């Protein structure tokens, strides 16, 4: 359950980093990141209503469910670890940017995040661009 | 009863047809039922679907090289 | 090629795996006589693509778990390519 | 009545002539069935219209997903199959969108949602 | 030799059907279609008398 715990706690950050980056003052930049976080959290929420029906099935196992959360224990670190890093970072603008393409070179090399930051950062740069 | 299951097949076929007049399939009538009710009999759906793809990309060819 | 009771007959004897020695003779006579009762009940009496129903035996083959056995008599009937 | 005889029926009309002239359409259809005959994903039509939902924003088409929404209510009132998943599955794999132009963004399954296989 | 050949390889087709036909059948029945013979026609006369043929074997082993 403790190695659970950490895609659920990145769960409670990004909804807390969501709903802090929500703000107009937090930006519109800001906004569109806690808007696509948002999205991603729709997925991981239908995830977990598909594993629920899978239980209301009975038919889930620690290691299934681990095994399935194994894929989604990976996606929730990449994203919350983007999430810790805009937050400690407090990047607004060109400084936000400039920290995408960076974490972008750095989430280069792992497919699966590098393909989530791409679309991300094409989302973000939408507004700035 | 026999009535009702045709009803209840043509209020389903009504349902499906209006389906996939919002999807804007262009799936045709023809697969009223026996698109849905053979793969029904437990096909696979993505190779079903597969197949069926497969079909329409044969029939556009076809109908392009009768055009 | 052979007169239709004496093809008949050749073949329901090969059916036939035949007490006495005259009750073998009667039991062949016997095979002989139904064919030709069922040859004379055919005649009195008196479809898919061949290609189709080879297509459906596979099918029904790979399907049944025989997609192996299917693509060996595919290929029987390919090499076919008596009806 | 046959699967066989169905896919013969519906290569026919697909092809619109007849079963012997899609033979050889036919024997690569057979080939494709016989390669796999039951889904290697489960049924869970919560993710399925979830999808279904989201193409349909994807196309800018909120009206039509809301009608399709109350069509998917109607018709799992009229529930008369236990299956429904792989129609539904095939309706969005035969979904078009001639209601927008042809651009669209990747999604994702492992970030996303993957299946997980029945 | 052309012949032989194809009566194999319609053997195996027939073995592989899961028909139990034997190589004289085979010859028997491809001298008939040559005659003529409509191929329904032979079959269920094949049928017919491979139900005869066992319910004669049957009697035959309570017979013995």
């Amino acid at each position: 359950v403790s190695r659970i715990l950490p895609v659920a706690a990145s769960y409670s950050t990004v909804t807390r980093f969501i709903e802090e980056k929500s703000s107009f003052e937090y930006g519109q930049v800001n906004h569109a990141l806690a808007a696509a976080m948002r999205t991603l959290v729709k997925e991981y929420l239908v995830l977990v209503t598909q594993l629920e029906q899978l239980q209301r099935q009975g038919l889930l196992s620690l290691q299934k469910l681990w095994f399935y959360i194994q894929p989604a224990m990976r996606s929730l670190d990449i994203l919350a670890s983007l999430a810790t890093s805009v937050d400690k970072g407090e990047c607004i603008g060109g400084a936000t940017l400039s920290l995408l393409h960076d974490r972008s070179f750095s989430y280069t090399g792992d497919s699966q995040a590098q393909e989530l930051c791409l679309h991300l950062t094409k989302a973000a740069s939408t507004p700035y661009f | 009863a026999a009535a009702a299951n045709l009803n209840a097949v043509r209020e389903t076929m009504d349902v499906l047809l209006e389906i996939s007049r919002i999807l804007n399939t262009g799936l045709d009538m023809e697969t009223l039922s026996i698109c849905v009710r053979l793969c029904e009999q437990g096909i696979n759906p993505e190779a079903l679907s597969s197949v069926i793809k497969e079909l329409r990309k044969a029939t556009e060819a076809l109908k392009a090289a009768e055009n | 090629m052979a007169s239709v009771p004496q093809l008949l007959d050749d073949l329901c004897e090969a059916l036939l795996p035949a007490q006495r020695r005259g009750s073998r003779k009667r039991a062949k006579q016997s095979l002989k006589k139904v064919a030709y009762n069922a040859l004379f009940t055919n005649l009195f009496q008196d479809r898919l693509p061949v290609k189709n129903r080879i297509l459906m035996l596979s099918f029904d083959l790979r399907v049944g778990g025989l997609a192996a056995e299917a693509d060996r008599l595919e290929e029987l009937v390919e090499g076919l390519e008596l009806g | 009545k046959s699967p066989n005889v169905l896919l013969q029926n519906l290569c026919c009309r697909i092809l619109g002539k007849s079963e012997a002239d899609v033979a050889q359409q036919f024997q690569y259809a057979v080939r494709v069935i016989g390669s796999n005959f039951a889904p290697t994903v489960e049924r869970d039509e919560f993710l399925v219209a979830e999808k279904i939902k989201k193409e349909l924003t994807r196309q800018r088409r909120e009206a039509d997903a809301a009608l399709f929404s109350e069509l998917h209510r109607k018709l799992h009132s009229q529930g008369v199959l236990k299956n429904k998943w792989s129609i539904l599955y095939l309706l969005l794999s035969l979904s078009e969108d001639p209601r927008k132009q042809p651009s669209k963004v990747s999604g994702y399954a492992a970030l996303f949602a993957q299946a997980l296989p029945r």
